[PDB]
């Protein structure tokens, strides 16, 4: 009543290595181990080997010594239990004469997640720190947080923070960097101590620290200034006249996070704004993926102080190499940035755009022409003019979206465009989309007076009804009515059928209603209905768009942040 | 003048490999030198490389290279070369009739050899490649060999012939000859082969009657003998003799008694025994049963016996370990359409499976369970289906909806329930439900004129907390509209009304439009509805007019349009509102 | 900020990685790929994906998706810069990134990784500024007119480029994919003026059986970056063809349930699901349902489309004009008193394959423009389904 | 009937394939991988039977080694399983407490063994010994070929 084949510790893989591990020649042990981790990562099971591996500990040559480590390393978060069993080995390693080593012993100790860890490492930590080497300090600085984040802190722990700060500004090389952030992150779990970052002296520490190059540092530093500045001017002018190099300097992250503050702090202004210009720009001649985030922020930016690049735009055009998201945002922006002197070019470009091949694009693109005309009333026709201009191309897809837009246009500037109507219908077949068709229809309805044919057009769709997007079924109904109320005597049978279909031959509650509703309005008092339906129609309002006040100010803080992209509050992320 | 590597040696070398690139290297360098070794066609070492190759292949590499030469081994005199060879064939061959003939050749030449294991290779190989033409050739040769009683061979042969049949239906004739005696043999091996041989044979109605009437009784005895006694150091596998043999037997018994009284009527005994007399300990046995059951099913037999069969599967379901349970369900379905009244005796436990952690089971469970929904059943099972549905995983939700609906749509008690349930489902899947729902459910409500209350009621409650959902909300908003009347703490039958402040009715509707979670269509039903209330209430007839006129300016061509429409209705021809709304028509199925 | 970094291979399976913090890692990464794809169906393809409040920062480099993870509100800008840098480093250590590459230097990577950052915050890193912190060296891996006469005319310069894909499939009641084939074709139509060099950029994604171009094509400068430059004849011609082998969840599934007896009547119920990205829809689709040679008289009832019958060929035909993706419609028909069921469709602006034309350039001496139209269609008919 | 069988470890490493039904090489490798992926991919908690491409598949996990095969729907999954366990059985007693490595280094034999256990998609013997006993003497013949 016992069975387990292919599971002998007499031979095979496991064994093979196991032995070849304990041999002599330092070489074997080395390679051997290597295969281990390897053979590990791919997904095999090394639960076994563990022992004999560690016990390949009491050796020396870095080579081996570290490999061993890595191994253990992986086992970090996975099976912490095993990690621990190595403790002693580490502590006792902390003292080793090769900081490199003892440092690793640190970082290592630190990548565990169990409570039992507190006991064994703390003391050695303090030590390792105050000690004498770059890596050493850095590394533990890091740890600190790790310990913090551990499922618990201590009354000693809340005493290491001091170590931090003090040791922070002090020890000089990159170290500080780590320290900084270390704390920063720690801070956010905000009791009090995170709020005493209020020194217009501790700041100069940071000041010279920025010019003491560790990009990552540069950031973390700025990243902190995002918790400051209550009330004074001379300090502002120096804090900022100090960041001026930061922009033209290194890698985005910098420039960005840098800006992140420049704007939380705001003959003063003109200096900033005319400098802030060439930075953001050269920020885009950079790379694909980044470009996004920035644009996203760029957006948020002009939203607050548009005055910054009020005329810089011969750049925000979309090239072909540029990926989709790129393009998208680029648009959204261009838009939030046009006026008279602008539009001239704006359109010129949109037109070409539309000509492109990437569908989606052209779409939002034409749709751009749309929002465009809206913001700049003073440029209505102008747009239209080109819209129409495109449809004359009979490029199936373009066409439809186009119309759609035009529709919306009419909603805002009624009885101002007509002639365009006939020229419109022209392409009636080629329109196979919902809203597209829909829209089209509803249009006819409204401006029925003009088109004689009105009838058949609408009619056309009928025979092929009982099936077409809900929404379209609607207007179509509505519309019909409309012209019927333009009194045509010839409308009888039509309207009749219409309702009729949308009366009993249809199975969409809502529909049935708006349907019946009319059937009663008419079966009772035409004159009445007339005024009713085609009644003086109100003005439209989609001011619901283009960011808010309270919210705007608040966001700018998180540039280079996730929020920096969603344009939303940490409340939606945090879970 | 080379120094040829040896197989293992090779591999062991690829074990040293540190980089995929390198692997190529080594390999490429190997086969390269190996090719230049075949240039000469040197009889010795021939075997080796072929192997080397084999391996090479196995690791997904340039194989074709030596298909041919592989055969040139088969040629060789020395056994070895032949086995290594043959093996290589089965692996590296494309079905070229050309080699196929060369194959044929060597097969025969080998099939008639002084030694015997040679003959082994042959047979074997032939039963694994045998392409039409082949068989059409060696066919007879197979019989000549089928005869000679050297157990080892015979069994091999048997199977061969089989394979032949499979590729050349036309020839089973010449095998009638081996037939008659076969089922009397003593060595399991053969016997077994012999069986499937027979089994496969019976794919031509006539032969049936031959074996049908013949061997049936005998088969029995054999099987019986087995089951019934002794432990066997040669055959047992955890307490039973040659399960295999046992199974296959069953199978054959099964197939024979397909549709017939005589046969069956003559089997039901051994069967029953097989059932009662076997060990439920571990799988092995159960395997036995699994088969026995299937057999017991396709064949006519006392109502009492079939009953046992079923009750047996149930017995499975309740087994600690997955596996088993699977088939348990599977087969179960294939018979629900037949032994309905019989299986029912277990649903309770079946649906109880839905609680399992394995998709397959789940589904099947479901599928079936469903099917068992009776009349007097529904209520219960539904209550369970519902619990289920609610916590289910996406995949399923979708399909179940469809399911429940059915149930209710067909076998179904009260509307209140029907609705209650349908709604219920919406409440949980909606986002997954098909399209016709919205109208569906309403049509149900409208048609049955009582629960009008009970409905708007619950409808209301649900919507108060929830928002997430569309179909649901819609439906509600609907009635709320058309039914506001009744929604006002009315003299409600079927059950207990609640607090209906018109202000509240609105608050909800209002939020609906505002909150971003609703579709333009949604907002529709709403607004429209809100107005339907103007005629259906007594006092807040003002907050109403306010809203309407505000929406008169919304992006939604529709909403607006209507808004204006309504708006204007108040502003001018009031009293029409009363007659206009107060009447919702009614469509009937 | 960043709490995890992975490195995957196209497939989206975890290739090799390191965990610098505390998030159920084990899962999420797995969901990656799946999500990715869907969010590409919505076109709303963002380098920042979402799953339950878990964000993904990624970058695709030849053959390898590189990714980051965070529960908190990250400093994106970073992560992105960093990641990209990560490449920088590797590519330097051994010639080029590629599954293969990684598959080799695992170890060192584990090292490198560790020294590149810690607990998230990246303790700085640049090549030389590092080679001291790294144990051993890694292994590198370096690898590798006449058809248009001349002086052509016509006032309006225009172009037509149409890619089409038909989908041959077979599935038995056992709801399994049996054959997965989609033949593609980039037919093109043109009437440009003169001699214009045409540059065509492509989607990435395009296991693959055969691929044949038209001589007039050239593969844009050696490696991995897809660009298809060439000079087209006049009129119509096939720019390129190809066949793929891939489990394509049956675009338009179906399944018929049966129910017969009492007064020699029989009932059919057919569900027809549309397995697609919701955003688009299939056209002029039609369903051919096999039925008994000897029906008496039918009675169809359906929410959608119109169904009809034809004793000849013995089949009930469900016809639908427009059909959206992601929705299931129901058809049920009875009558009174086995060949596989097929259907033919058409789906504008769609590519089962997954390609998308990226961009079409036109460069001519005549500093002019031109008008290019595209169309994507996934039709076909070998769409056959069984019933035993 | 058996449609075919394979031997691969956790990671998609083919250790032994054997096809019982004519087929083009390409299609094979296809079959292979296509399966392996969807095969392995499953949690150890789940079951041992899957319905794939019309056929019924089966497998049992032996340490870092997978055993798979396909059957015709009209067949007994369970019993099949017991077959595998039988093969392994053989393998074991032949190499003495067998293990993966072995299989990689001696597939050849692995085949023979198997090959002379199952033929044309079925069971040729059951006798744990019948097979061994035979397979053994065969080997003796082999030896006698190099060493006269």
């Amino acid at each position: 009543t016992d069975s387990k084949y292919f599971t002998t510790t007499k031979k095979g893989e496991i064994f093979e290595l196991k032995a070849e591990l304990n041999s002599d020649k330092k070489e074997k042990k080395k390679e051997a181990v290597k295969k281990v981790i390897a053979s590990m990562t791919v997904g095999k099971d090394v639960s076994a080997l563990f022992p004999d591996v560690v016990n390949c500990m009491q050796t020396d040559n870095l080579e081996l010594k570290k490999l061993v480590y890595l191994y253990l390393m992986n086992y970090a978060k996975s099976q912490p239990d095993m990690a621990i069993m190595a403790v002693n080995t580490f502590v006792k390693d902390c003292e080793d004469p090769n900081p490199l080593i003892r440092a690793l012993a640190v970082r290592t100790m630190g990548c565990i997640r169990v409570d039992k860890i507190t006991e064994y490492l703390c003391e050695p930590l303090r030590k390792c720190l105050k000690d004498e080497d770059p890596y050493v300090r850095k590394t533990a600085a890091v740890c600190v947080a790790k310990l913090h984040d551990i499922n618990a802190q201590m009354v000693e722990d809340q005493g290491f923070l001091d170590t931090l700060k003090d040791l922070i500004s002090d020890s000089n090389p990159m170290v500080v960097a780590n320290r900084v952030a270390a704390l920063s992150e720690i801070a956010e779990s905000h009791p009090s101590s995170n709020l005493l970052d209020l020194k217009a002296q501790s700041i100069n520490k940071l000041l010279t620290a920025l010019n003491e190059c560790t990009e990552w540092a540069q950031i973390f530093i700025l990243d902190c200034l995002g918790n400051y500045m209550p009330k004074d001017d001379r300090e502002a002018q120096s804090i900022c006249e100090r960041v001026t190099p930061r922009l033209s300097h290194a890698n985005s992250a910098v420039v960005l996070s840098a800006v992140k503050v420049l704007m939380k702090f705001m003959d003063y202004y003109a200096t900033l704004l005319k400098k802030l210009a060439p930075p953001l720009v050269t920020l885009l001649s950079a790379e694909p993926e980044p470009q996004y985030v920035p644009l996203r922020n760029i957006n948020l930016i002009v939203q607050k102080r548009p005055e910054i690049l009020k005329h810089e735009m011969k750049v925000f055009f979309v090239k072909y190499n540029d990926p989709i998201y790129v393009k998208l945002e680029k648009l959204d922006i261009m838009i939030r940035l046009a006026s008279q002197a602008n539009i001239a070019q704006v359109l010129a470009e949109l037109k070409e755009y539309a000509t492109e091949v990437d569908v989606d694009f052209v779409r939002k693109a034409v749709r751009a022409i749309g929002r465009c005309a809206i913001k700049v009333e003073q440029s209505a026709e102008r747009c239209v003019s080109t819209l129409l201009d495109l449809i004359q191309t009979k490029v199936n897809y373009v066409v439809q979206e186009a119309i759609v837009v035009i529709k919306d246009i009419f909603r805002k500037y009624p009885n101002k465009y007509e002639s365009v109507i006939a020229t419109l219908c022209e392409n009636l077949d080629s329109d196979d989309e919902p809203e597209a068709r829909a829209a089209m229809i509803w249009i006819v309805g409204e401006y029925a007076e003009r088109s004689d044919n009105a009838d058949e057009l609408l009619e056309s769709f009928l025979d092929g009804f009982h099936d077409e997007s809900t929404q379209v079924q609607l207007q179509l109904l509505t519309a019909i009515v409309k012209l019927f109320l333009k009194k045509p005597t010839e409308t009888q049978e039509l309207v009749q059928q219409v309702l009729s279909l949308a009366t009993q031959d249809s199975d969409n509650p809502d529909l049935r209603d708006r349907g019946y509703i009319y059937w009663r309005l008419l079966s009772t008092d035409p004159v009445a209905a007339k005024e009713v339906v085609l009644a003086e129609k109100p003005l439209i309002s989609e001011e619901t768009d283009l960011i808010e006040p309270t919210l705007l100010d608040e966001l700018i803080c998180y540039i280079g942040t996730l929020a920096s992209v969603y344009h939303k509050p940490p409340n939606a992320f945090v879970e | 003048m080379p120094a040829p590597i040896r197989l293992r040696e090779l591999i062991r070398t690829i074990r040293t490999a540190r980089t995929q690139a390198e692997e190529r290297e080594m390999i490429q360098k190997e086969c390269a030198a190996i090719r230049s070794s075949f240039r000469e066609e040197d009889n010795t070492y021939r075997c080796r490389n072929v192997a080397k190759l084999l391996y090479m292949h196995m690791l997904g590499y340039p194989a074709h290279f030596g298909q041919l030469e592989c055969l040139k081994l088969i040629a060789s005199q020395k056994f070895t070369d032949k086995r290594i060879g043959y093996l290589g064939a089965m692996l590296l061959l494309d079905e070229r009739q050309d080699v196929h003939l060369l194959m044929t050749n060597c097969i025969k030449n080998d099939l008639n050899h002084s030694t015997q294991f040679v003959q082994g290779l042959a047979l074997c190989t032939l039963g694994c490649m045998g392409s039409s033409e082949m068989c059409r050739d060696l066919a007879g040769e197979v019989e000549k060999l089928l005869k000679t009683s050297n157990s080892y061979l015979r069994k091999k042969a048997a199977l061969c012939a089989v394979h032949v049949i499979r590729k050349v239906p036309e020839l089973m004739e010449m095998f009638l000859p081996a037939t008659k005696n076969l089922l009397n043999e003593k060595n399991h091996g053969v016997l077994h082969t012999s069986v499937v041989l027979l089994t496969e044979m019976c794919e031509r109605s006539p032969d049936m009657l031959a074996h049908f009437r013949k061997l049936v009784p005998q088969l029995v005895r054999i099987l019986k003998n087995l089951i019934m006694s002794g432990y066997s150091p040669e055959h047992d596998v955890s307490g039973i003799s040659d399960p295999f043999l046992q199974v296959r037997i069953l199978r054959l018994l099964r197939i024979l008694g397909r549709n017939d009284d005589d046969s069956s009527e003559a089997m039901n005994d051994i069967l029953a025994q097989v059932a009662t007399n076997t060990e439920t300990s571990k799988n092995v046995g159960n395997a036995i049963l699994y088969e026995t059951v299937l057999t017991i099913m396709d064949i006519k037999s006392e109502s009492g016996l079939r009953v046992l069969a079923i009750n047996i599967l149930g017995r499975f379901l309740l087994n600690n370990d997955k596996n088993i349970r699977y088939v348990a369900l599977t087969s179960l379905l294939k018979t629900v359409q037949t032994d309905h009244n019989a299986v029912q005796r277990h649903r309770s436990t079946i649906v109880d499976c839905l609680k399992d952690l394995d998709v397959s089971i789940k589904r099947r469970a479901m599928e079936l369970s469903f099917a068992l929904v009776n009349g007097n059943n529904i209520r219960g099972m539904m209550k369970e289906l519902l619990y289920f549905l609610d916590s289910c995983e996406p995949e399923f939700k979708a399909d179940c909806a469809s399911g429940i609906f059915l149930a209710a749509e067909k076998y179904a008690p009260s509307k209140r329930w029907h609705i209650d349930t349908i709604m219920r489902v919406l409440t949980t899947a909606g986002s997954y439900v098909r399209d016709d729902a919205v109208p569906n459910l309403i049509q149900l409500i409208t048609n049955s004129v009582e629960m009008h209350a009970y409905t708007v009621q619950r409808l209301y409650k649900a919507i108060l907390g929830d928002y997430s959902q569309q179909p649901l909300v819609q439906v509600a908003a609907w009635c709320i509209g058309e039914y506001g009347d009744l929604l006002v703490s009315g003299q409600c039958e079927e059950e207990e009304p609640i607090q209906v402040t018109e202000d509240e009715v609105l608050d909800i509707l209002e939020s609906v439009l505002i909150s971003n979670m609703s579709t333009s269509v949604t907002r529709g039903y709403a607004l429209t509805a809100i107005m339907k209330l103007s005629t259906r209430f007594t006092c807040t007839v003002n907050r109403i007019k306010k809203v309407v006129s505000i929406y008169g300016s919304s992006i939604d061509v529709e909403l607006q349009q209507r808004a204006v429409e309504y708006n204007a209705l108040f502003k001018k021809y009031d009293h029409m509102r009363s007659a206009l709304l107060e009447r919702m028509p009614v469509m009937e199925k | 900020s960043a709490s995890a970094v992975y490195v995957l291979d196209l497939k989206g399976k975890v290739l090799i990685c390191r965990n610098y913090r505390g998030d159920v890692d084990m899962s999420e990464v797995e969901h990656f790929m799946p999500i990715l794809m869907e969010k590409e169906e919505e076109g709303m393809l963002s380098p920042i994906l979402a799953h339950g409040g878990v964000r993904f920062m990624w970058i695709k480099h030849n053959n390898l998706y590189l990714v980051a993870t965070s529960k908190k509100n990250a400093c994106v800008s970073l992560v992105f810069s960093f990641l990209y840098k990560v490449v920088q480093v590797f590519s330097e250590y051994f010639k080029e990134l590629e599954e293969e590459s990684i598959r080799d230097n695992f170890v060192i990577i584990y090292e490198l990784l560790d020294e590149l950052m810690d607990f998230g915050y990246p303790q700085t890193t640049d090549s030389k500024i590092l080679q001291e912190f790294i144990t051993q060296e890694g292994h590198k891996l370096e690898t590798g007119v006449s058809w248009r006469s001349e002086g052509i005319k016509y006032r309006k310069n225009e172009v037509f480029l149409d890619v089409i894909e038909a989908v041959n499939l077979l599935v038995s009641a056992n709801g399994n994919v049996l054959r997965s084939e989609i033949v593609g074709s980039i037919k093109m139509r043109v009437f440009l003026s003169g001699m214009p060099e045409l540059r065509l950029g492509l989607n990435d994604k395009v296991e693959l059986e055969d691929v044949k171009f038209h001589q007039c094509v050239r593969l844009s400068r050696f490696e991995n970056d897809r660009t298809i430059s060439f000079i087209p004849p006049d009129g119509e011609f096939e720019l390129m063809s190809y066949r793929l082998n891939t489990h394509v969840k049956p675009l338009i599934w179906i399944e018929s349930v049966i129910e017969k007896h009492s007064h020699s009547r029989i009932e059919y119920m057919v569900k027809a699901k549309s397995q697609f990205k919701r955003r688009s829809t299939a056209n002029n689709v039609e369903i051919h349902i096999p039925v008994p040679n000897d029906a008496d008289s039918p009675k169809f009832k359906t929410t959608v489309g119109s169904v009809k019958w034809v004793p000849e060929n013995s089949e009930i035909v469900w016809s639908v004009k427009s059909f959206p993706g992601g929705k299931e419609y129901l058809m049920r028909a009875h009558f009174g008193l086995k060949p596989p069921i097929s259907v033919k469709f058409e789906i504008p602006y769609f590519t089962t394959s997954g390609i998308q034309v990226r961009y079409l350039k036109i460069i001519e001496k005549s500093g002019y423009q031109a008008i290019p139209w595209v169309r994507y269609i996934t039709q076909n008919g070998d769409y056959q389904l069984r019933t035993q | 009937m058996m449609r075919f069988m394979l031997l691969f470890s956790r990671q998609g490493k083919l250790r032994l394939q054997k096809w019982y039904l004519a087929t083009s090489d390409k299609e094979r490798k296809k079959m292979v991988r296509e399966l392996m992926q969807v095969v392995l991919a499953r949690k150890p908690k789940m079951c041992s039977f899957l319905e794939w491409r019309d056929l019924k598949v089966v497998y049992k996990r032996y340490a870092s080694l997978y055993f798979c095969c396909a059957i015709e729907g009209q067949d007994n999954e369970l019993i099949t399983l017991e077959l595998i366990h039988r093969y392994v059985e053989l393998l074991d007693k032949y190499f003495g407490s067998v293990c993966e490595l072995d299989i990689i280094f001696n597939f050849e034999k692995a085949y023979f063994i198997l090959d002379e256990f199952l033929m044309g998609g079925d069971v040729q013997d059951t006798s744990k010994k019948s097979v061994l006993k035979a397979i053994e003497q065969a080997d003796l013949l082999q030896e006698e070929d190099e060493s006269p």
